């Protein structure tokens, strides 16, 4: 029972990773698993994407200033 | 948005070709000599708006400006059945009836003198155009007005509309300054035009004599052939297809890019209307074979045995009842048989578009085809022009009238630069026979 | 077609067949052979013959010489001797397996049968070579 | 506290600096995170398929929609993750801008 | 409760057990066909016992066939002269099968200075208006105004400026009364073939861009040849790719669009029955489907085509970047002249171009080699003839 549930959960996570790969989303495994858990537990995907984009833009601005 | 094309008719030849082009468009669209749509043309399959503007009275008016330095022809046009087609306010004629005197430099100086009126006309037509695609200049390279004023207008259009295509209908000669006019015009076509359709009067005369059995073909008949070619050039506009419906794409396919803009023409059928060709169903393969026949090419290219000339690109607009499967089979057979030699340094561009004819134009042929081809043997014409220029320059021939004009009063350095540009063009055409041509000039 | 009346098409096909002289033509599908034949057709006066669409190209498992020898050696003591025979020692066959067949719909399918079709194919290949 | 720890953990590894050093970035993140507390994604199969098809066409791919369709089945095998559509929309949004 | 697309197909059904033994299968089928034709003429066209058992095997089938023929002929006439069935066929040929030369390449020619520009300032409504304007001067004046209203185009929108070569697809539909001649699946397959021919046209457009650039810019500027070495290193590979992709374009635009469109046009031209025109549409669809070679079972051909497209796109992008850099450098040199380091940097920029063009040439050679091997080793003689024609191209 529990082993089957864990197998189903891991199959779903692997399928989500594969779908992100085929979509070329460019989302890493840890970030994808965090965003998936955030959406399962209840959070606005719009807000999460906006925060991720703001953080990535700050990172790229720091990298450009480094260059 | 409309896709307007402004026609600039320069000198006798340019104005006559523009007049015959507008006549052909009227005949294809069912428009009366006054510009009014004929009752039989209410259900037309073409919207005049592409090349003509529509007046408030449902009159279709050509977006054509006719410029001549001599009153005789303008007065004959205003006394012609087509006088009502053109807007009289869109016709500028220099009151100084002195002309350019068959001098390219004088024609250029005159274009400079009439710059404001001409660029005002071009801007008026552009603003009356929702999405003006470009300008088609119909001129001769050997005269004064059509060469000089045409080059001036090409320069000013390239400067003001650097994103718009410049197509030319350039009449090649069969005037002691003719080599100078020809060299200057070839220079300006090479540097400031996106596409030059070469209309060789020698080849047109040869075709008129050999194929129509016309003893001494008149200029009127040559201009009728030119207008037929111009109609075939606009045939791809009238039938909605999937590709290359604009002058930018036409120029890029035929003049094979803007610097390689010397275009050879081909027309089919080349037969007098009196030649009722017996009951032979013209096949796609027969069409392509006739276009590939040297006797059906409307440009006199030298059979130089030294240069292995090749086709850079070919676009065939086939108008009429054409089976696309027969078009495909004809292209396949042409490739397998290598019936045409293509550039080795670039992809073989052979396109075939099938379109329907205008319901208003009588077609004796259920299927016709025009080929516009950029082919390195066109270089033989530029080489001939260069040899004529060098023959005149070594003799300082016909320079006395040039020295009267300010551009040539001190020296001929602009002539020498034009000769250099034409030499570079010749060398690039020779490179186009070689697989490294793509890298030859750069 | 089979009797090569108006053989200018066969003269044109000689040059296409000459590019294939190493291996028998049966090693290559007949679709491109028929495409070459039809692209040669429209260059010759053949419009007034609405019966060449019933012609098809068959790839025989044996060349003209070999098949002829086996036909003239079967039900005879020659089959044993020429069972080892090959066209490499003789003229090489790269275009002698091309043949014409006439597939026609019923009830005209009753007129033409494979017993006659084999003789047609052999005769046409011999004439063509 | 979860949004705060999420943002700090994301900024400490994705960026070489924390977004508390630039208060504009921190303020923007904290004002973006708290707008709504429920996912706002398209939960229809038709809309998900349309988004995937448009993404693949803008990617110049016209044969991987079957792969995305098959992968979303493996995702929907359990039938206990109702925001898989939410994460697919998140990936769509993160991939649409550069494409 | 039958849609307007199936008033002749499934407006009425057949009951196998409910057919007598004196009436055959084709007899019942023709009876159903005649009844469906009559109902369709009523609904959508809006214009104009012992003996029966015995005559079943003498002339009842002939009467049924004649009635079905006449009803189908009248329905086809009404649809053609009322709902513009032939006009809709010609529209779908022109818009989703490249039957009259204008469309996608002209839109690319117009948008080439604009496609690189951001698509956040360019939206599908402006291009829809441009298409509507330019289709009137085209053959679409033959199409009904509702047809031009139902015809649009999808293009780059909402982008900072990037590739738009592979995003261009005409979408076409027919009205309700005329949609019994052209079914839903028919229009869907027309759209699919339009997308395929759009990919093909984008590949051909990249090839033509390369060709026109290397035919013209060579004769548009005369400068030092020390930079021409890396140009030749790039352009040998670029010309091999040009010839390959022109061969592909000539093969595909001939064996995919043209044959199907000609067969459909000939069948419709001789078609006097709705079943006849439906079969013509189905044959066109099948011919377009057959040569796609993009299905799952054609994974090798699909990957080879994707690799060829990516190679063409990369070559075009690198050629454009090289041309931009050379233009900048030579403009700076001309400004300096008008007003040694410039020449030194212009020469130093050449070796990197040569190395990267050697790498690109090697990759293109490898990919073309694998594609030719896949074509030749296959049991389809069409691919072997394509490989033979490619070798005849004097590039391989």
């Amino acid at each position: 029972a529990a082993a089957a549930n864990l197998n189903a959960v891991r199959e779903t996570m692997d399928v989500l990773l594969e779908i992100s790969r085929i979509l070329n989303t460019g989302l890493d495994m840890e970030t994808l698993s965090i965003c998936v858990r955030l959406c399962e537990q209840g959070i606005n995907p719009e807000a999460l994407s906006s925060v991720i984009k703001e953080l990535r833009k700050a990172t790229e601005a720091l990298k450009a200033a480094e260059n | 948005m409309p896709r307007e094309i402004i026609t600039l008719q320069l000198g006798q030849c340019g104005n006559q070709i523009g007049f015959e082009f507008w006549k052909q468009l009227c005949a294809e669209h069912g428009i009366s000599p006054e510009g009014i749509v004929e009752e039989f043309a209410t259900e037309g399959t073409d919207r005049k708006d592409v090349f003509f503007y529509q007046a408030d009275d449902e009159h279709y008016i050509p977006r054509a400006v006719l410029l001549d330095l001599e009153p005789r022809v303008i007065h004959s046009i205003l006394n012609s059945p087509y006088a009502k087609l053109y807007n009289p306010e869109n016709i500028y004629l220099s009151e100084h009836g002195g002309g350019a005197g068959n001098n390219w430099a004088s024609g250029f100086s005159q274009g400079e003198k009439i710059h404001e009126d001409i660029f005002d006309i071009i801007d008026r037509e552009a603003d009356g155009s929702d999405s003006l695609e470009g300008f088609v200049l119909c001129h001769s390279i050997a005269g004064g007005t059509g060469s000089g004023l045409g080059s001036y207008l090409l320069e000013r259009l390239n400067d003001r509309y650097p994103k718009k295509l410049v197509q030319t209908y350039s009449v090649f000669p069969n005037v002691v300054v003719q080599p100078y006019n020809s060299l200057l015009t070839l220079k300006r076509l090479t540097q400031n035009a996106d596409c030059v359709v070469v209309l060789d009067n020698t080849a047109l005369n040869r075709i008129a004599t050999d194929r129509l059995h016309i003893q001494n073909p008149s200029f009127s008949q040559i201009n009728q052939l030119v207008s037929t070619i111009m109609s075939a050039s606009t045939t791809t506009l009238r039938y909605p297809g999937y590709m290359n419906n604009d002058l930018i794409g036409l120029i890029a396919s035929l003049i094979p890019t803007p610097r390689l803009h010397f275009l050879m023409t081909g027309y089919t059928p080349l037969t007098t209307d009196q030649s009722v060709a017996s009951v032979r169903k013209t096949t796609v393969l027969d069409v392509m074979r006739r276009l590939l026949q040297p006797k059906n090419v409307m440009v006199s290219t030298g059979r130089d045995r030294q240069t292995n000339h090749c086709y850079i690109a070919i676009l065939n607009i086939i108008q009429g009842e054409v089976d696309p499967t027969q078009v495909h089979k004809s292209l396949q057979r042409i490739r397998e048989r290598k019936l045409a030699n293509f550039i080795p340094w670039g992809p073989a561009s052979i396109q075939v578009a099938l379109s329907r004819k205008s319901p208003y134009l009588p077609s004796a042929h259920r299927v016709s085809g025009l080929m516009m081809a950029n082919h390195t043997s066109i270089s033989s014409l530029f080489e001939s022009s260069c040899q004529q220029y060098d023959k005149l320059r070594k003799r300082e021939a016909f320079l006395e009238q040039f020295r009267k004009e300010d551009i040539f009063k001190e020296n001929f350095d602009e002539l020498d630069r034009s000769r250099e540009v034409v030499q570079e063009l010749i060398d690039e055409y020779h490179a186009a026979t070689r697989p490294d041509y793509i890298s030859w000039g750069t | 077609y089979f009797l090569m009346d108006q053989g200018d098409f066969f003269v044109h096909f000689m040059d296409l067949t000459e590019e294939e002289l190493k291996k028998p033509v049966d090693d290559i599908t007949p679709t491109r052979l028929e495409a070459l034949l039809e692209l040669a057709l429209r260059m010759s006066t053949a419009n007034t013959d609405p019966f060449k669409d019933d012609l098809k190209i068959d790839l025989m498992p044996h060349d003209l010489i070999t098949q002829l020898l086996r036909v003239l050696a079967i039900e005879t003591q020659q089959e044993k001797a020429m069972v080892h025979a090959d066209p490499t020692e003789l003229t090489l066959s790269g275009l002698e397996a091309f043949s014409f067949d006439y597939v026609v719909t019923w009830p005209l399918s009753l007129i033409i049968n494979r017993k006659a079709l084999t003789r047609y194919q052999m005769l046409f290949r011999h004439m063509f070579y | 506290k979860s949004p705060n720890v999420l943002l700090q953990n994301l900024c400490c590894r994705i960026l070489g600096k924390s977004e508390a050093d630039v208060a504009q970035q921190f303020q923007y993140a904290v004002r973006v995170i708290g707008s709504n507390f429920a996912p706002t994604v398209e939960r229809d199969e038709f809309l998900v398929a349309e988004k995937i098809k448009k993404e693949l066409t803008r990617q110049r791919r016209e044969a991987d929609a079957a792969l995305f369709s098959e992968l979303h089945r493996k995702l929907h095998s359990q039938g206990v993750l109702k925001n898989k559509w939410s994460i697919l929309y998140l990936l769509l949004s993160l991939s649409e801008d550069p494409r | 409760a039958v849609k307007a697309d199936r008033l002749w197909h499934d407006k009425y059904a057949l009951r196998k057990p409910m057919i007598p033994s004196f009436m055959t299968m084709d007899q019942c089928r023709k009876v159903l066909l005649i009844g469906k034709s009559i109902n369709f003429l009523h609904q959508v066209c809006h214009d104009q016992a012992a003996d029966l058992f015995t005559d079943l095997e003498n002339a009842f089938q002939g009467k049924i066939d004649a009635a079905y023929f006449e009803t189908s002929k009248y329905l086809l006439d009404v649809l053609n002269k009322k709902y513009s069935l032939l006009d809709h066929m010609q529209a779908m040929r022109r818009y989703l099968l490249l039957g009259q030369g204008d469309f996608i390449r002209h839109l690319m020619d117009l948008l080439k200075p604009e496609l690189v520009r951001p698509a956040t300032t360019l939206y599908q409504h402006n291009l829809t208006g441009i298409l509507e304007t330019a289709v009137r001067a085209t053959n679409a004046q033959f199409d009904s105004p509702e047809i031009l209203k139902r015809l649009d185009v999808r293009l780059l929108e909402v982008s900072p400026g990037d590739t738009g070569w592979d995003v261009f697809s005409l979408d076409y539909h027919v009205d309700g009364p005329i949609a019994t001649v052209f079914t839903r699946e028919c229009m869907s397959h027309y759209l699919r073939a339009f997308n395929f021919l759009w990919r093909a046209k984008r590949v051909e457009y990249i090839l033509t861009d390369i060709r026109k650039g290397h035919m013209c810019n060579a004769r548009l500027l005369r400068s030092m040849p020390e930079f021409s070495g890396v140009l030749h290193h790039c352009h040998i590979l670029a010309s091999e790719m040009v010839h390959f992709i022109h061969q592909m374009q000539y093969y595909v635009t001939f064996e995919v669009l043209e044959c199907s469109w000609d067969e459909l046009w000939n069948r419709v031209q001789r078609a006097q029955d709705l079943d006849h025109i439906i079969a013509a549409h189905e044959a066109f669809l099948g011919t377009v489907i057959s040569r796609c070679l993009l299905d799952s079972d054609s994974r090798a051909l699909l990957n080879q085509l994707r690799a060829v497209f990516d190679q063409i796109i990369e070559l075009q992008n690198t050629q454009d970047a090289i041309y931009r850099a050379a233009l900048e450098e030579l403009q700076r040199r001309l400004q300096f002249e008008e007003k040694k380091r410039r020449v030194q940097e212009f020469q130093e920029s050449i070796p990197k171009m040569c190395s990267q063009l050697r790498i690109l040439t090697h990759f293109y050679q490898g990919v073309v080699q694998q594609f030719l091997v896949s074509l030749t080793t296959s049991s389809d003689e069409s691919l072997r003839f394509l490989s033979f024609r490619l070798d005849f191209n004097e590039h391989y």
